[PDB]
């Protein structure tokens, strides 16, 4: 339960290109810090470097919507890699089941554009239904927006813990 | 002859629900409905053409261009779908391209012959969007940039896509998901802080940070009050008055008709010459530098003076604060003299004695050295040779484009045989040939765009199956099923009953799916029916 050493093990696996194992230990460190993601993970543990490493681990495993979810963990939301990852079609993750963990309206706008351009209308309807949510309104009061982001963050990281532990 | 172009944001971020339960696109369409409801109240607004542009791809972006009836505009507005990205810059470029498409063929934009406030094609672009960041396939652009990849012919002569008589307004819908009103909405409409605000400001318009339905109604009402004919002027301050907001102001100067009339163009920002293969690019808003100095508004008889009432602006606020109704402030333009760069005073801003309005009075290029001279000629009655050499001396300090209107005016006073009757145009033949080429190309591309607005092209219905060519079709509604002519359209569960039906139908012995618009039409139904023998709270409930 030493998150510093868990991050060290995750990075050791990350350098050797064991991306599944690296993700395992990053999520283990996060679950040490926040009590199984019940609280916010401290920024001095899930730093932008750690989150970027997690992004690379998810991308190299073809879990592209998971890359899109992790892209809004960063202090400055990285839309370039998020949009690049969502363009991929060889996904090995649940895809449309993860659209409930996206709280950024820009990511969902791009998802709706992508599913409309590529012709999948039902997934496009799922993304539109996700945008058309009261708690998702970008013009909401701030404390509502962090609460939506925090609950989606908790659910997403717990789902990843279930998948990767 | 106004034009009302609506740049409806159709990015998928417009699918955000407000507390009303309707998406931002639904309130956007409703705001368009409210706008035409309010605009139609003015009985001088009867003659008015609406256009529609969206954020889609260029063939599909325009949905109501020129020569499209109001019914098509309504039908296209009702059926919009928010499914694209926030390509706001590209949509603004195509919106301005739509408006400035016909400018060259009819020559409203007089290039090198002066800027004519009386030659204008008024229009305003209302872009209803949200505050969401701009998006392209690459990423988030985070700043409004207007693409310049495929310039329209003649776009190099204006240097800015937006024209003299075009203004941009924005309805940035900030309606929150949860009901969060307060007394803060009771105050006036705020400005926005998004990327559409600076481009709105430089066009002479403004944005509207709307956050509530009542302030949406206020914003729409103010927008109806701002649909006015005229041209915008980038007023600049020169010299000290006896930071300030009058130092730089884009304000509207209204144009009144009775086909508006007028004679004196605003001077160009270059000295014309006959040895320039290419014309300089004039700015969209002609900078005028007013000298903060008291001056007399002297007026003479039988000569064209053009009055242009200003929009209520901080310039007018300054004028009323320093209430000096019987004096005037001189205005001039830089780069309008061969022997000087400061130019010469061609007009003056004189406050009305009642202090109701401030009006621009455009005169010939150097009016204090023509008006006494011409008034002397008209009061001294033959002309004198001293007057002739003085007239020639004026022509040395005079750009060529004023000569035509001055000769026209002098003809109107009743002395066509005066010295200015020689006539010319003072511009390069290369420029004139380039202008005819621009007119031809503008006409051809105008025809091409007007044809493309109807959208005779269509989208495919494939998936392009990969090999991790062949494609699986998508469902297409209103594809006209041929069930009675094609057995493949018959569902298996509905096979026997359909078989019985079309068996009976083939013998001696789908329908009722009319569109809802033509469903309660009793005028149309009775028109297609024979006549009988002749005799001896809410808004509507049908059949009046
Ligand atoms: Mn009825």
């Amino acid at each position: 339960n030493n998150h510093s050493w868990l991050i060290i093990q995750a990075d050791i696996y990350f350098a050797t290109n064991q991306y599944s194992a690296a993700l395992h230990y990053y999520l283990q460190a996060g679950a040490v810090c926040s009590d199984f993601f019940n609280k916010a993970v401290p920024p001095d543990v899930y730093t932008d470097q750690v989150i970027k490493r997690m992004i690379k681990c998810c991308s190299l495993l073809n879990c592209h919507t998971q890359v899109a979810i992790l892209c809004q963990f960063l202090r400055e939301i990285d839309y370039k890699t998020a949009f690049k990852s969502l363009q991929e079609q060889n996904s090995h993750d649940a895809m449309d089941s993860y659209y409930d963990y996206i709280w950024d309206v820009t990511i969902l706008e791009y998802l709706t554009y992508l599913h409309h351009k590529r012709g999948e209308t039902d997934k496009r309807q799922i993304a539109i239904k996700a945008i058309g949510q009261t708690e998702l309104n970008a013009s909401n009061p701030e404390e509502v927006l962090q609460l939506a982001a925090q609950r989606r963050k908790k659910k997403f990281l717990q789902a990843m813990a279930k998948l990767y532990f | 002859m106004p034009i009302l172009l609506f740049l409806i944001d159709t990015s998928a971020s417009m699918n955000q629900r407000s507390h009303l339960g309707t998406t931002y696109l639904d309130t956007a369409k409703g705001a368009v409905e409210t706008f035409m409801k309010l605009r139609a109240r003015d009985p001088a607004s009867r003659g008015d053409r609406y256009m529609l542009v969206t954020f889609e791809e260029p063939p599909y972006a325009i949905k109501a261009g020129w020569k499209e009836n109001h019914a098509t505009f309504m039908n296209e507005l009702k059926n919009l779908q928010a499914e694209g990205l926030t390509t706001l810059g590209q949509s603004l470029r195509t919106a301005f391209d739509l408006l400035n498409l016909n400018r060259l063929v009819t020559g409203i934009d007089n290039y090198g012959q002066g800027r004519n406030p009386f030659f204008l094609e008024p229009a305003i672009i209302i872009t209803i969007t949200d505050g969401s960041k701009l998006t392209t396939t690459s990423g988030v652009q985070d700043e409004l940039h207007l693409p310049l990849n495929s310039p329209l012919p003649g776009s190099e002569l204006t240097k800015e896509p937006f024209r003299w008589d075009q203004r941009l307004f924005a309805l940035v819908l900030r309606l929150p998901g949860t009901m969060s009103v307060e007394s803060e909405q009771l105050t006036g409409v705020p400005l926005d802080d998004s990327a559409i605000t600076p481009m709105c400001e430089v066009t002479g318009g403004r944005s509207y940070s709307v956050c509530s339905p009542r302030m949406l109604n206020q914003c729409l009402e103010s927008l109806v009050q701002k649909v006015q004919s005229g041209v915008v002027i980038n007023f600049e301050k020169a010299g000290p008055d006896p930071s300030q907001p009058w130092h730089s102001c884009h304000k509207l100067i209204y144009v009144r008709p009775n086909v508006p009339i007028g004679h004196w163009p605003v001077p160009e920002s270059f000295w014309p010459d006959q040895n320039s293969p290419t014309l300089p690019p004039r700015t969209s808003h002609p900078v005028v530098k007013f000298s903060c100095t008291d001056c007399e508004p002297m007026v003479i008889d039988k000569l064209p003076f053009d009055k242009y009432e200003l929009e209520p602006s901080p310039l007018t606020q300054f004028i009323l604060e320093r209430k000096s109704p019987q004096t005037c402030w001189q205005v001039y333009v830089s780069n309008s003299a061969k022997y000087s760069e400061l130019g010469h005073p061609f007009g003056y801003l004189k406050a009305s004695t009642a202090l109701n309005c401030v009006n621009l009075f455009v005169m010939p290029y150097n009016y204090p050295v023509l008006l006494p001279l011409l008034d002397d000629l008209f009061k001294v009655h033959k002309p004198t040779l001293k007057w002739r050499q003085s007239f020639e001396s004026y022509l040395k300090t005079m750009p060529p484009y004023y000569l035509g209107p001055l000769k026209k005016a002098v003809r109107m006073m009743g002395a066509p045989n005066l010295i200015a009757d020689s006539m010319e145009y003072g511009l390069s033949y290369s420029v004139i040939s380039y202008l005819k080429k621009l007119s031809q190309q503008a006409k051809i591309e105008s025809d091409r765009v007007i044809g493309s607005v109807g959208k005779k092209v269509v989208q495919e219905t494939g998936i392009k199956v990969r090999s991790r060519g062949f494609q699986v079709a998508l469902l297409n509604k209103d594809l006209k099923p041929q069930t009675f002519r094609n057995a493949y359209d018959i569902p298996r569960r509905n096979l026997l009953d359909h078989l019985t039906r079309m068996r009976s139908n083939l013998l001696k012995s789908q329908v009722h799916s009319v569109p809802i618009a033509q469903m309660g039409n009793y005028q149309e139904y009775l028109k297609q029916v024979p006549s009988p023998l002749r005799e001896l709270g809410m808004m509507i409930d049908e059949a009046d």
